[PDB]
C-alpha cells in the first residue's frame, strides 16, 4: 500500500543480484576448473620430483 | 727412346696425381672417423631428451591413475 514502487525497485535490485550472482557462480566454476587443472598439474610434477629428486 | 723419356715424364705426373689422391683418401677416412664421433655425441643429446619424455610420460600416467579414481602404503623408489 505504501511501498509499491519501493518493492518494484527491490525487484529490480534482486534481478541485478541474480545477474551478478550468476556471473559469480559461473566464473567461480571456471576458476575451479582452472585451479584443479593446475593443481593436478603441479601435483604430479611434485610427485615426479618427490620420486626421483635429481642431484 | 726419347719418346719413352716423355712417356716416363707422363707417368711421373700421373704418380704425383696418384699420391695426392692417396693422401686425400686417407684424409677422407679420417674425416669419417671424426664424423662418427660427432654423430655419437648427437645421439647422446637425443637420449637425454628421451629421458625428458620419460619424466613427463610417467607424470601423465601417474596423474591419470589418480585422476581416474572411480571406486595404500607409502612404498616408493627414491634413487
Amino acid at each position: 500500500n505504501a511501498f509499491e514502487p519501493a518493492f518494484a525497485e527491490l525487484a529490480d535490485a534482486v534481478a541485478d543480484l541474480e545477474a551478478n550472482m550468476m556471473h559469480f557462480q559461473l566464473m567461480h566454476e571456471s576458476l575451479a576448473r582452472f585451479s584443479e587443472s593446475f593443481a593436478s598439474f603441479l601435483y604430479g610434477l611434485n610427485m615426479n620430483a618427490f620420486c626421483v629428486d635429481f642431484p | 727412346s726419347p719418346a719413352l723419356l716423355a712417356r716416363v715424364n707422363e707417368k711421373k705426373a700421373e704418380l704425383e696425381n696418384l699420391k695426392e689422391l692417396r693422401d686425400l683418401s686417407a684424409a677422407v677416412a679420417a674425416q669419417m672417423e671424426a664424423l662418427e664421433q660427432k654423430l655419437s655425441t648427437l645421439s647422446s643429446g637425443t637420449e637425454a631428451i628421451a629421458t625428458v619424455l620419460a619424466n613427463w610420460h610417467n607424470v601423465l600416467r601417474a596423474i591419470s591413475m589418480a585422476s581416474a579414481k572411480i571406486p595404500p602404503q607409502t612404498l616408493v623408489r627414491i634413487p
